[PDB]
């Protein structure tokens, strides 16, 4: 799936995103909450900014969970099983929401690290397209 | 846009001598088995839904010229108060389109469908904000 | 993924495909040419009908691959490999065009097919979003 | 669409101000990476072409309440001439947008995104169809 190259990088930007997941997780929210506002209705949060108490806990275990799934690229499917029946079966989220969350996601972190290269952003790119695909893949 | 009296026809028949609301409500309920995440929106039954659906669409027929301007409160609620992705209202066009793919069978040439596709092309500019 | 009832009756419309390749497969093509010029662009045809040569061959080698991956569905990835490197690092295909040529088949079977329920629309529609996946997965 | 002053001021102190030129050839280089299938439209280098397309966008600030009909050719071109398809239109703008945010890092906040995101939502819209 990943060439070694790839698991290189995504393995460095999971140790920088592992330092401060609330503070990554509110600002990736916060960037999909006004680009996207249509995506607010599928939470009961009052502040929609990365200053939201709620917004920032799940900002947390958004992140975490990326992190996680950084850590099995190897295999996906299985460990994101129970993550794509939530939101597949459970929340019933519109899957057209996955790739602006994946964008906000890529925004937040060009915002700061020093480097995010075109070849950076290709491996996160990979990453979060595939943790995507399995999140919208157990609708039916 | 532009509109042949060809186009106008085909369209304006359909509604005129076909069985919109069954074919509508037969699109909704395969909209909701087929993509299941667009029940969300919906949570009533399709049987009296497709009904004030197609009576929008008829209106769009009679004044198919500017779907637009008749449409922009539709817009707005779909998109202020129902919060429907822009990118999901194909979703039920696409499925009317099977439906009537299957009423007509092979008299649904690629060319009466290009008709269609146009129409609701148009359609859904017209309601996506 | 799939389960006996789809796989049973997706098997069912292979079989009904498989009877005569050219004739659906250069009808969804047409379909597709029709409302989607654009995709024209990918082939160098004097004929885009569906009585063009260039379209009702290419049209059997479509329906040919639709029909031998409902016989792999268990194993789509590995199957698809080589037709995927082909559309993606080959020929460049935007991965917009899938869908499209998808709901192309999908409308084309409306129209042969003696039963096309909601439960039917969906099985067949999980095959080829499951062949599209892979096909637009190797840009590289 | 409705644009808030400080939304107007934004924008043109932004292609005033910093170097887009630049910045837009990083993002088609960028896009062309990230997303392959683009270079199939391109069969020319980026830093030419950039020039070219930020030229565009500033006559769209420049008539920035009036954006389609500025772009009319425009979007011709892209449509029956390069066949670009619609929905990858966003692809660039995107790059551009991440180029933005590399380059302001904190100053690109969730709410200064917004702006941005808004402007090529009309730019995107009045390019394509
Ligand atoms: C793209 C990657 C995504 C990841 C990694 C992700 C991850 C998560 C995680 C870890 C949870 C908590 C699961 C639990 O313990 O119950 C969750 C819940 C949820 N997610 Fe996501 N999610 C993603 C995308 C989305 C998208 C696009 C939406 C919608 C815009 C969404 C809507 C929700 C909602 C509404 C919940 C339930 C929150 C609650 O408990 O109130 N998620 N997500
Ligand atoms: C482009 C085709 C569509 C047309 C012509 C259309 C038309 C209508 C009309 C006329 C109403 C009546 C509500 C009112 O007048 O206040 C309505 C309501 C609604 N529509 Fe649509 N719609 C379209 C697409 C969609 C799609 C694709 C979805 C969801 C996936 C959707 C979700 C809703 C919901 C949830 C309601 C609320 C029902 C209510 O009034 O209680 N619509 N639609
Ligand atoms: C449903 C998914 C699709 C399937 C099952 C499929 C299947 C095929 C097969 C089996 C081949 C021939 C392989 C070979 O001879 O090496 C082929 C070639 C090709 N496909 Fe597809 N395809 C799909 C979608 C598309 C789309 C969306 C486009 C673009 C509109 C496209 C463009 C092409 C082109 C240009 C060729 C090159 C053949 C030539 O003229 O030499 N395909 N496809
Ligand atoms: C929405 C952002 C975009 C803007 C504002 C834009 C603007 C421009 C302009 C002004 C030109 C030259 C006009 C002329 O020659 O008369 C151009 C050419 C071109 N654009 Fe775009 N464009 C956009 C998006 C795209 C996208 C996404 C693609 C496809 C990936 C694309 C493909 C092309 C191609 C292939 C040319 C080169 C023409 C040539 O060198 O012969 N453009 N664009």
């Amino acid at each position: 799936a990943f060439t070694a190259c790839e698991k290189q990088t995504i393995g460095k930007i999971a140790q920088v995103l592992a330092k401060s997941p609330e503070a990554y997780g509110a600002e990736c929210l916060a960037r999909l909450f006004v680009t996207h506002p249509g995506s607010k209705s599928y939470f009961e949060y009052k502040d929609y900014s990365a200053a939201g108490a709620k917004v920032q806990v799940h900002g947390g275990k958004v992140i975490r969970a990326v992190v996680k799934a950084a850590e099995h690229v190897d295999d996906l499917h299985s460990h994101l099983e129970t993550l794509a029946l939530t939101h597949g079966k459970k929340l019933l989220v519109d899957p057209q929401n996955f790739p602006m969350l994946s964008e906000c996601i890529i925004v937040t972190l060009a915002t700061h690290l020093t480097e995010f290269s075109p070849d950076t952003h290709c491996a996160v790119d990979k990453l979060l397209s595939a943790i995507c695909q399995e999140l919208s893949s157990r609708y039916r | 846009v532009h509109w042949t009296q060809e186009e106008r026809d085909e369209i304006s028949k359909t509604f005129q001598g076909t069985d919109m609301k069954t074919v509508v409500t037969q699109a909704l309920d395969r909209m909701f088995k087929v993509y299941p995440w667009t029940n969300r929106y919906f949570q009533f039954r399709s049987s009296i839904h497709a009904g004030i659906v197609v009576g929008a669409l008829q209106d769009a027929v009679k004044h198919m010229d500017d779907v637009k301007t008749l449409f922009k409160d539709l817009s707005k609620k779909h998109a202020d108060d129902l919060h429907v992705d822009p990118g999901s209202f194909h979703l039920l066009t696409d499925c009317i389109i099977v439906e009537l793919a299957y009423l007509r069978k092979d008299c649904f040439t690629p060319h009466i469908q290009g008709i269609w596709d146009k129409f609701f092309e148009v359609v859904i500019d017209a309601i996506s904000k």
